[PDB]
RNA sequence: ACCAGGAGUGGAGCCUGCGGCUUAAUUUGACUCAACACGGGAAAACUUACCAGGUCGAACAUAAGUGUGUAAGACAGAUUGAUAGCUCUUUCUCGAAUCUAUGGGUGGUGGUGCAUGGCCGUUCUUAGUUCGUGGAGUGAUUUGUCUGGUUAAUUCCGAUAACGAACGAGACUCAAAUAUAUUAAAUAGAUAUCUUCAGGAUUAUGGUGCUGAAGCUUAUGUAUAUGUAAGUGGAGCCGUACCUGUUGGUUUGUCCCAUUAUAAGGACACUAGCUUCUUAAAUGGACAAAUUGCGUCUAGCAAUAAUGAGAUUGAGCAAUAACAGGUCUGUGAUGCCCUUAGAUGUCCUGGGCUGCACGCGCGCUACAAUGAAAGUAUCAACGUGUAUUUCCUAGACCGAGAGGUCCGGGUAAACCGCUGAACCACUUUCAUGCUUGGGAUUGUGAACUGAAACUGUUCACGAUGAACUUGGAAUUCCCAGUAAGUGUGAGUCAUUAACUCGCAUUGAUUACGUCCCUGCCCUUUGUACACACC
């Protein structure tokens, strides 16, 4: 659930990536979970670099976050 | 037959609310009271925002404040007859029991 | 009594509760040298822990101060008779809580201008009564017309972090001068580990003590008996 | 139901109850314009109860979802009032009266495996129409 | 009786200021009644620590 | 503060800030930066301090009727805005606070922020202040607080000329990433299977299959459906399991029992649903010998090692001396001055703050082809919500609508609600034509809130389609989940958001610096600098 019409779309992703790496870890073989991760790792599109980026509170004299409206008749 | 007493318990301070599960759930535990463990509830936040100041004249901010009250509930499958004495022992500033009757 | 309130709402109505019961308590017990109140709502019984200085005249002819406590609340909010319980407790360390001792400097300030006997002696007391840091000053009309502001500190005052946000006490107190008025501001700043300090929080912020390193016996000879 | 997207199926559904005389149509169908914001009358009937296919899965995964419940969050992408934009309920009206048309509670209680699977074969024969 | 209009249980007037009778700047709508000039001195004891 | 830019505004429309204008009065505070969508100021009246009509009475000894009514109230007709016996023509009346000329106190959103307090803003996106010992010197005050290195940093090293100086900054406070690895569920449920809601023939077919199956109509009973025959038609029918789906419980599971039914007690899987998840209450958490021709051995950028993690990371807190900054209209903080039965106070009736040839600022509405339309697909979250006041709402119902009626839920992970948000995305309709872009103006009824609406309470319908095609000189903010688009909630609320406080989605160009320019921070430095180049 979450994200939207893009966002939501995205986190498919980091869900089908490491559903064969356990699967492979506990279940049938340590070079299957080696053969699965050499073909992604090289430059890999995110798939497991989640970085933390989200929404930052916001402020005053602005409409966003990081923004302020101004002229006050400088 | 038997009674289902579901009880809540909330506070603002969370070492109380850590204090309440140190002497209250192990002193009914010892005599199978069934407190199907510590139940943490979601807080309720509040936020108020307004002018800081008395005639506001000047790079206009505002103060912010916040407040936050935390739960924790135990329920009990025990009948009337045992939960009496629980509620006499121990009693904490600022904890809240709510126990139902009629 | 019992209402259909909402918890939000029956958290901050208890707010509200206590944010009125200092107020007339100072108007009253200023002479007494009231300080804090500790409330619990109980069950069958609400307990309040007045903490006041000068127990001797917080009680009355035959609880006649006390009995005056009762009924205050009893018909301001219009509770029921006997869940109510008001007890003025004599306060410990009372130069060390010195919120009072700025009360009492409005009983001080009476003697004519006396910053030498007097505002110089409210420094005095508290390093007698042993503050790492306190704090007062004067802000209003003193020699003369225009207003003028002195400060007197003495210690270690950090105005800033959370032990600033812990170490302090607040005092403001609006004393009515011959002429026209004065507010009184006084800080404190207090050693809050060491004596017995059960629960100020008997915390340390950033200081850093390093015990004996323990030096050893390194050869450790047998010298083995065997019992 | 859980086969592909109906942008053409929702268009597919709204012409066979009407092939098979179910249209039961309305009385201002000429001069309504669902809500209060659009400017212009819509071009036929036939999108308007396109919904019963939205409660194949919104009775399924929403509710057993009355008038009210459904019209307001249905239908938004509004342009409202000029200065500024907002959103509104889309005043549903008539269509409240939709279940006539198909004749604790449900709302549609033939489309359980009698109505839907009939248009769950019409997608397993789309099914067969798109094999080519 | 006689010379007293407003039937005030609509709007503002008159159900104002349970902090300092003081009908023009009232924050009223969680529950709070404080009179906001009547809230930084009168913050405590009621909760409401800053933390950001 | 630029550059490299971006979006803008300054043009247009409109809304408000305020002046000016005018008015009975258009209450008023505040003039650079730091007054200018501020006094939360989105005000019909109320607020209100304004204007115009009214209106209340408030102490005391003195004191004099005596209680032959000192008063206090209504009819009645004037006055009224209403009834105001406020007044009064005229009537009975509880009469006593003896309603006093007199002390004087009372009150005020009266005066003054050049009387102050309190509070706040700037000085403050920096890096500085200041004390006990000394040697500097007749003293002012200097030394400390550095020549450098490095730091966001008076941050440390090192020279080291008090140090043991003290704050400041650091440090601590909060916020989603972080093993559920440990207890934890009326959040959520993963699941598992019981199932029920079952298509398909994806399956295997048993009965069956041209013999009339499936399907199709008429008649009327029952209260039109269904039953049947005929009608009817020429291959399928019906049942199962696999596939994919509702539902209900799976809390110490099942069957036990007490129990109306949960648990164990009785056994089994010996777990016939467990805690992933949301929630933490915790420890964990780039926890930095992090490898790098070591820079004045001291802090060699190097991204690179991790693989939740190359800061999870933003605010809050903020000194020293201060300024004639802001406010006495936040206040029963308040000096002084003003007033006090004929009030500025106070309550009523009103108006007005909204008035408009004019200046301006803050924002939204657009100036359309990355669109305006229609549908369709189908996505959040902070929150939010009625006990002594009528909130949140669902469900049916009516209505072009607006809204109206009826039965509910919800004092709330519980109901609203899993809030199934907008812009996008998907077929179209439009042919660029101030145009179906753009919706000012203005009629009209239809609403509805509130006792009450009229430069307006807002909302409906069908009319009306201006100005304006990128906006002169100018000038705003800003380096990532940011700008910006696009929304919701909250705040003022009976109804009134175009602002305000955060929420959430969509997601750039470009910078990864420089010391020109307006800036700013203390090291030498001339000076007539002073109330500090105004």
């Amino acid at each position: 659930s979450g994200g939207g019409h893009v966002a939501q779309i995205y986190a498919i992703r980091q869900a089908i990536s490491k559903a064969l790496v356990a699967f492979y870890q506990k279940y049938v073989d340590e070079a299957s979970k080696k053969e699965i991760k050499d073909i992604l790792v090289q430059y890999d599109r995110t798939l497991l670099v989640g970085d933390p980026r989200r929404c930052e509170p916001k402020k005053f004299g602005g409409p966003g976050a990081r923004a302020r409206y101004q002229k006050s008749y400088r | 037959s038997v009674h289902r007493i579901r009880i809540t318990l909330t506070s603002r301070n969370v070492r109380s609310l850590e204090n309440v599960c140190r002497d209250l759930i192990n002193g009914a535990k010892n005599q199978n009271l069934r407190v199907k463990g510590p139940v943490r509830m979601p807080t309720k936040t509040l936020r108020i925002t307004t002018r800081k100041t008395p005639c506001g004249e000047g790079s206009k901010t505002w103060d912010r404040f916040q407040m936050r009250i935390h739960k924790r509930i135990i329920d009990l499958h025990s009948p009337s007859e045992i939960v009496k004495k629980i509620t006499s022992i121990n009693i904490e500033p600022g904890v809240e029991v709510e126990v139902t009757i009629a | 009594a019992n209402l259909p309130i909402s918890k939000k709402r029956k958290f901050v109505s208890d707010g509200i509760f206590k944010a009125e019961l200092n107020e007339f308590l100072t108007r009253e017990l200023a002479e007494d040298g009231y300080s804090g109140v500790e409330v619990r709502v109980t069950p069958s019984r609400t307990e309040i822990i007045i903490m006041a200085t000068k127990t001797q005249q917080v009680l009355g002819e035959k609880g006649r101060r006390i009995r005056e406590l009762t009924a205050m609340v009893q018909k301001r909010f219009n509770f029921e008779t006997g869940r109510i319980e008001l007890y003025a407790e004599k306060v410990a360390a009372r130069g060390l809580c010195a919120i009072a001792q700025a009360e009492s400097l409005r009983y001080k300030l009476t003697g004519g201008l006396a910053v030498r006997r007097a505002c110089y002696g409210v420094l005095r007391y508290i390093m007698e009564s042993g503050a790492k840091g306190c704090e007062v000053v004067v802000s209003g009309k003193l020699r003369g017309q225009r207003a003028k502001s002195m400060k007197f500190v003495d210690g270690l005052m950090i105005h800033s972090g959370d032990p600033c946000n812990d170490y302090v006490e607040t005092a403001t107190r609006h004393v009515l001068l011959r002429q026209g008025v004065l507010g009184i501001k006084v800080k404190v700043m207090l050693p809050y580990d060491p004596k017995n300090k059960i629960g100020p929080k008997k915390p340390l912020p950033d200081n850093v003590s390093v015990v004996e390193p323990k030096e050893e016996k390194i050869y450790e000879t047998p010298e083995t008996e065997y019992k | 139901v859980k086969d592909i997207d109906q942008h053409a199926v929702t268009k597919a559904v709204a012409v066979f109850l009407k092939k098979t005389g179910k249209l039961k149509v309305p009385d201002q169908m000429d001069i309504v314009k669902t809500a209060k914001f659009k400017e212009l009358a819509p071009y036929d009937p036939d999108w308007f109860y396109v919904r019963c296919a939205s409660i194949l899965r919104h009775l399924y995964h929403r509710s057993p979802a009355g008038v009210g419940s459904i019209t307001k969050i249905y239908g938004g992408r509004k342009r409202n009032g000029v200065h500024p934009s907002h959103f509104c309920r889309a005043a549903d009206g008539a269509a409240r009266k939709a279940l006539q048309a198909l004749e604790g509670r449900k709302l549609s209680s033939i489309g359980q495996r009698d109505l839907d699977r009939i248009a769950n074969q019409i997608v397993f024969k789309q099914r067969d129409a798109a094999k080519q | 009786t006689l010379w007293y209009s407003h039937p005030r249980k609509y709007g503002q007037g008159s159900r104002c200021c349970r902090a300092c009778s003081n009908r023009h700047g009232l924050i009223r709508k969680y529950g709070l009644n404080i009179c906001r000039q009547c809230f930084r001195e009168y913050a405590n004891d009621i909760g409401f620590k800053k933390l950001d």
